[PDB]
């Protein structure tokens, strides 16, 4: 089993 | 990691029913995304359907795939395929626990061949129109089933059978192309190398 | 009845950032950004699952690009210093010639910056000692555990040195017999 | 969508070729995919929010960049016959798996030892055979593109000055006019079918159009024979009544 | 350093009640100790919890597919993170350690997980509530935890005084005597 990282999102500029 | 799926192109009459295959061999990943892109001609890659759980069933335009986790496959499937879905189908799968990374499978060119009502296969001559040589051979309104050979000589050019429609009337003829610059070639004689059928018309030049 | 909690941060200008999986309050894993390795809190987890570090590394890099963005968004307002609470436990029994290990608990600080120390008898005592990566608060603080084994005797005693910003000077909790 | 630059390139092998995508979506991540001669579709390049994350284990000859979340450039230092290929940008909501992958149109790289075996189309229309027109009113004009490499054309039918589409059929692939060579010019032929009384109306005109991708202005150019830019070549016929 | 520090944090919540029947899934983004944005699941899109991530909110979605991803986090991140370390996450099972002295005495059960535990006293026959001082749960930070029961309840003429502690990774009571 592999664990997942929900990435992370590019903020708005 | 590794897909594969059919190879080469398949040919169905349309209302047939469908199996592309697709199995996939990834030692070394848990838990794959599986995905079908489809190419129509002159477009681009798009996705068709995807799975993402392991169980289910993704369906797209009356296509279906299911995700197996016994038969390790993504086969495509559909009950009576259009015309419209003559297309390069792609199975992909990508790791679920890493980057997107999709690993595609060879691909599978799909041509649907439409029903011809009422066949009127004949060979003609037609010539250009800035001068009088050369002509090309022109086989067309044969019916569906009939196969069109590839030349065999490199100096005789046959091209594919080429489906057109034209719309203003609701018709629909198959045709290809024959030309060459042997002074021996002739359009009763260019299509020697394929079955075509009996009743073809040749018209007396 | 369970959470599980991925929880990063990124630290300006230190270039300091840190990405851990949180189960119930207990780690499961970190990753060390300078190694690139995935680092399991308990041997054991790294034998029954696994997790790619580079997609940890993604996400820094991209806190990291929002942290500037942030911070521009604030009018480059900083944070707070908020001092830790320090508690050094002992982890069974103390028991003459039984060994045992030192907990030296940080709680409640931040940022997540901190300079901890074991003193034994006074002189600092550098080796045998374990320490973890800061942990996730529901207020959004941070702890840490530091782990120091030893066999118990009357003839030593023994502190655990903190240092951290919010603090004026450096903060020292102390364990004897 | 996804935008990518140029659709087609040529270029002799050591030179350096530019490509440029663009995507509208708001995504995080973008790609380079390359679409190899025989169907393959093999990764390339993956970059989230500007840094590179994925390296398919790519010659150093490839440089991707990016300065902006929504654009991703590829450059290829010198080329080799190997880059040849259809070069597939893709853009997705960030680098999770799950996400799905929106593509471009593709750039069309093809990279030549010898500029010199670049040649323009020659495009000819043959006219409806009488036959045709007696035994089932119906009128096929029959376009011949030839001699033409690479194999990069695009082939439209013009009537009345008007593009059609409708009973237009054009060949999906070009065929070698020497298949033994792998430098061989290739040939392509579209048919155009209408009725007969309007290919038998003197006023009605029919154009076949071949736009050809070759060397740009820039490209130096020593033979004889004309260089072979990036052009159109058609070939025409009115009406006949009789 | 006189140096002022700036922070980002970035938590991706996964709740779960009576195992992976009911999730809540949570994305919250943090600046300075100060949650700006946050996607719930029982929301179903983003929204802003400062004016300082608004920005944010209505960008994110506006992404093609950001609904659509979101929404299925509770599918495909917190019910796979959940079955991936079922076996030593939900499932793990440290019996206790129970040791008695006096200093007023003292039992202390160390090494134990999961955090639930019940310790109760017998002075003797009968569980006596008063002169109780219970240290509440103790954190480990090594996937243990510890506790110890402090009694101010003289014994007398031999008195058998039982300790009673009572984890779920035992399928009947651990007592112990003094
Ligand atoms: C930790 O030690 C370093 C050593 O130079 C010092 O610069 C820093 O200010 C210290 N931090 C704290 C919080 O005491």
């Amino acid at each position: 089993g592999g664990y997942r990282a929900r990435p992370a999102k590019a903020a708005a500029t | 990691d590794s897909v594969t799926q059919t190879e080469g192109q398949v040919t169905v009459s349309e209302s047939k029913s469908l199996i592309i295959n697709c199995t996939y061999s990834a030692t070394s990943i848990a838990y794959p995304n599986l995905f079908w892109y489809v190419r129509y001609p002159g477009e681009g890659l798009q996705l068709l359907l995807k799975v993402i759980t392991a169980g289910q069933k993704g369906s797209s335009r009356g296509f279906e795939a299911t995700y197996n986790k016994e038969t390790t496959s993504f086969h495509l499937q559909k009950a009576s395929v259009q015309e419209s879905d003559s297309a390069v189908y792609y199975c992909a799968l990508s790791d679920s626990s890493s980057f997107s990374k999709l690993v595609f499978g060879q691909g599978t060119s799909l041509s649907v061949v439409p029903n011809i009502q009422n066949p009127d296969p004949a060979v003609y001559q037609l010539r250009d129109s800035k001068s009088s040589d050369k002509s090309v051979c022109l086989f067309t309104d044969f019916d569906s089933q009939t196969n069109v050979s590839q030349s065999k000589d490199s100096d005789v050019y046959i091209t594919d059978k080429c489906v057109l429609d034209m719309r203003s009337m609701d018709f629909k003829s198959n045709s290809a192309v024959a030309w060459s610059n042997k002074s021996d070639f002739a359009c009763a004689n260019a299509f020697n190398n394929s079955i075509i059928p009996e009743d073809t018309f040749f018209p007396s030049p | 009845e369970h959470v599980i909690i991925q929880a990063e941060f990124y630290l300006n200008p230190d270039q300091s950032g840190e990405f851990m999986f949180d189960f119930d309050g207990d780690e499961i894993f970190h990753v060390d950004m300078a190694k690139k390795e995935t680092v399991w809190r308990l041997e054991e987890f790294g034998r029954f699952a696994s997790f790619e570090a580079q997609g940890a590394l993604a996400n820094i890099a991209v806190d990291k690009a929002n942290l500037e963005i942030m911070t521009k968004r604030s009018n480059y307002t900083p944070i707070t210093n908020v001092p830790p609470e320090v508690t050094v436990l002992t982890n069974s029994p103390v028991e003459l010639r039984e060994p045992n290990v030192l907990i030296c608990f940080i709680d409640k600080f931040t940022p997540p910056v901190v300079n901890v120390t074991w003193l034994r008898n006074g002189k600092p005592v550098t080796t045998g000692v374990s320490e973890t990566v800061f942990l996730p608060r529901e207020d959004h603080l941070f702890r840490k555990f530091h782990y120091l084994p030893f066999l118990p005797s009357t003839e030593d005693v023994y502190d655990c040195r903190v240092e951290h910003w919010g603090l004026d000077e450096p903060l020292l909790k102390h364990w004897e017999f | 969508a996804v935008f990518q630059t140029p659709n087609y390139h040529v270029t002799q092998v050591g030179n350096e070729v530019s490509f440029n995508c663009k995507q509208t979506l708001g995504h995080d991540t973008m790609y380079w995919y390359k679409q190899d001669s025989k169907k393959l579709l093999k990764i390339m390049f993956s970059y989230n929010n500007k840094q590179l994350i994925v390296n398919e284990t790519v010659p150093r000859r490839f440089s991707p960049q990016s300065s902006d979340k929504a654009h991703l450039n590829l450059r290829i230092k010198s080329v080799e016959p190997e880059d040849s290929a259809v070069y597939l940008c893709a853009s997705s909501l960030d680098w999770a798996s799950q996400n799905t992958l929106y593509f471009g149109a593709g750039t069309r790289l093809s990279v030549l030892e010898d500029l010199n075996k670049v040649f323009p189309p020659e495009v000819a229309v043959f006219e409806p055979s009488e036959a045709e027109i007696s035994h089932t009113q119906k009128a096929t004009l029959v376009c011949l593109a030839t001699g033409f490499f690479p194999d990069h054309v695009e082939l439209s039918w013009w009537v009345n000055g008007k593009e059609v589409h409708s009973g237009v059929c054009t060949d999906p692939q070009p065929l070698k006019e020497q298949p033994a060579l792998n430098d061989s010019r290739y040939a392509l032929s579209s048919r155009l079918r209408v009725s007969a009384t309007f290919w038998q109306n003197p006023r009605n005109h029919f154009r076949c159009q071949v736009q050809f991708y070759g060397l740009s202005e820039n490209d130096e150019w020593t033979q004889d024979r004309a260089k072979p830019v990036t052009q159109i070549v058609s070939a025409e016929a009115w009406g006949r009544a009789d | 350093d006189t140096r002022p520090r700036f922070l980002e944090q970035v938590k991706h919540e996964c709740h779960f009640f009576n195992g992976t029947e009911r999730v809540r899934f949570l994305d919250r983004y943090f600046y300075h100790q100060e949650e700006y944005v946050r996607f719930d699941s029982d929301v179903g899109e983003y929204r802003a919890v400062t004016e300082l991530g608004r920005p944010d909110a209505e960008y994110w979605n506006s992404q093609k597919d950001l609904l659509e991803q979101k929404r299925a986090a509770v599918d495909t991140y917190c019910r796979h993170n959940y079955g991936v370390g079922e076996s030593f996450t939900v499932q793990r099972r440290v019996y206790p350690e129970v040791t008695v002295y006096p200093a007023l005495l003292v039992c202390s059960v160390n090494g134990f997980y999961p955090g639930s535990i019940e310790v109760r006293w017998f002075r003797n026959g009968q569980e006596e509530k008063t002169g109780v001082v219970s240290t509440g749960l103790i954190q480990n930070g090594d996937w243990t935890f510890q506790t110890l029961v402090m009694l101010e309840t003289v014994p007398r003429s031999g008195e058998v005084y039982t300790c009673q502690v009572e984890h779920p990774s035992l399928t009947s009571p651990l007592t112990v005597e003094w």
